């Protein structure tokens, strides 16, 4: 479920669109991305995440 | 409960941080808080929309969605629009106080 | 001589695990007849430079076929009992497999790799994010007579007024749980045990050709009592916000939806709908 | 007006028109399962079950 | 249906009572008023 | 889901797989598929019948079907008759999408 | 049960419509059919399949 960012794009409020909730949901997709934490938090236009099931 | 103030940090308690307590609820859009997606008002989705009997119904019935989560101590009583000059609405916030 | 070893050393396998359907004897001549012969080309594949892009792709071509014969021979063999396969003796045999097929797997991998993973489901932000602006209900010329709204927050409400339901009935039942306990020569005492249930039902009728208020093109549609049903099945308490005297109502979670749709069309489309919603109060704390 | 049929996809629907039933009236119950647990001291809590 | 949603789910019939009357000789009727209930079937 | 086209064999993902997987439902009769019967449409059936008032109500009532069976990320609107040419009727497939 | 084909009529479609479901149905149809399955598979005009009981 590999989804793509805009410049505002951030990380709390896109796994909480994807999943439904923000319980354990946060640093287990920041575990299956690499280099994902070392990028700035407002995000850049064109950076990838690939949401893992079962948060 | 005794809070700080938002500007000039100084800790005031009885009611003055009612009013922040309000103030923090109606101009913060929803998402806008990190790991707390289901805070804030709609109010600005309100914003800049034209001022019509159905947007006055909208914003009492979303003052009060917003007001009933996270600021239990305030019965809402209505929300009235008082005057309008060019864009700017204003809206005289009543409600009892409780807890 | 790896071009005569794998296709031939998957040849020996296609026997092993398929004659062995009712009987056991059969299975070890080929699986001693692989072992030792997947072995001359992991030996092989030790040292080659990455010989052509063809030639490579036949090992990949081999080897995921040795792939699928494990498979196809440790689930023939795990039909069996233990004991009949302990007498065997090929539980210390087919762990063999698992070392020179992914000795060769390995082999196969260091001269040629595999391809990268791509990736064609790439999705922007959108596809999973609500739209977080209001409907064209919420500005309508109308003022809302109650509204319903979720706890998820960003949910779109639903707004009850002319153009969508506009009940005109408001039934409140409110009972108070006073248990009563019967003394024997005297008036039965009477205890305050809880709240009970609080009820609101709310009757009305859709009529969905009746055109929204000023003539805006649009007409109240069908759609507009299946988006309370839609509302309902999230199984999610609800706010009701009234604009006469209290407006912060209590959580209120959705129960039953009955609607009466009669005078119909050709396709089945009526022309009223009765209806009757029925809440229940959610205790929250 | 409104159609029958079966699961086993070959079977003849029913079709509801002016020349087999035509109905006009369309009761549509839908409940949903709230379960009340009495609190002593407060409100009855209500679970989706 | 075909106004709104067209696909509505799997509904099992369950109950079917007709009335008929202002009978013929043979005992044929002339009206037959019936209600049908179904309950929709949960399927996955 | 990714799966590949029909014609040219290649792997296209997102919608027009969920185009060529309507048009499985609709093209094939039932019972054309081995070991899988209840599988299609009647619209095979439905070929070369006179386009009525009740024509349309039972493609309707039969495309609703056959979708409804092996194709649960649609939601179907409506079927409507657009153009008549000699014999050539065709129909806007209007459908929601979900899943 | 023995039925007759016509040149087009084909087994898993005659073994549904002779039992209902096909879970067991076309391989003991072929078991108790001697030469059934050597003959092609969309079958001539005249071939007969005992269709037997309990698939």
């Amino acid at each position: 479920t590999t989804c793509r960012t805009a410049d505002g794009d951030m990380l709390d409020s896109l796994c909480y669109h994807v999943y439904g909730h923000l319980l354990g949901c946060v640093e287990a997709t920041l575990d299956a991305n690499p280099g994902l934490a070392d990028e700035q938090q407002p995000f850049r236009a064109g950076l990838l995440i690939s949401f893992p099931d079962m948060p | 409960m005794i809070g700080m103030d938002r500007r000039s940090g100084l800790p005031l308690s009885g009611l003055a941080h009612l009013k922040q307590s309000v103030e923090d609820i109606l101009t913060t859009p929803l998402g806008s808080r990190r790991m707390r997606p289901e805070y804030g008002s709609k109010l600005r989705r309100m914003v800049d929309m034209p001022v019509s009997e159905g947007w006055k119904s909208a914003v009492q019935a979303e003052v009060a969605r917003s007001l009933g989560r996270w600021e239990p101590r305030i019965g809402l009583s209505a929300v009235r629009v008082v005057a309008v000059v060019d864009g700017r609405v204003d809206l005289l916030l009543s409600g009892v106080f409780e807890g | 001589a790896y071009l005569e070893q794998l296709q031939a050393g998957l040849r020996y396998l296609g026997r092993a695990g398929e004659s062995g359907r009712k009987s056991l004897d059969k299975v070890v001549a080929p699986v001693n007849g692989a072992i030792s012969e997947i072995r001359g080309a992991a030996a092989e594949l030790e040292n080659l430079p990455g010989v052509s892009p063809e030639m490579a792709a036949r090992l990949q071509r081999a080897m995921r076929g040795i792939g699928q014969a494990q498979g196809k021979v440790n689930r023939v063999v795990s039909t069996y009992d233990r004991a009949s396969r302990a007498l065997l003796g090929i539980d210390e045999r087919l762990d063999a497999l698992k070392v020179q097929v992914n000795s060769a797997a390995q082999a196969v991998g260091k001269v040629a790799g595999d391809i990268s993973p791509t990736l064609a489901g790439v999705l922007p932000s959108w596809l999973l994010a609500p739209s977080a602006t209001p409907p064209s209900e919420a500005a309508a010329s109308l003022p809302h007579l109650l509204v319903l709204q979720p706890l998820t927050a960003n949910a779109q409400p639903f707004y009850f007024n002319l153009n969508t339901a506009a009940f005109d009935a408001l039934q409140r039942n409110s009972a108070y749980n006073w248990s009563g306990q019967v003394r024997l020569g005297r008036r039965p005492a009477l205890q305050s045990v809880g709240m009970g249930e609080e009820s609101i039902l709310l009757k009305g009728a859709v009529f969905p050709l009746r055109r929204q208020v000023g003539n805006q093109e649009k007409v109240v549609g069908l759609e507009q009592l299946e988006a309370l049903r839609r509302l309902a099945e999230r199984r999610e308490p609800l706010i009701l916000s009234s604009g006469y005297g209290e407006v912060q109502m209590g959580l209120w979670c959705l129960v039953r939806i009955s609607e009466n749709q009669s005078a119909l069309l050709g396709n089945g489309a009526p022309r009223k709908q009765t209806f009757d919603l029925e809440f229940k109060r959610y205790g929250d704390d």
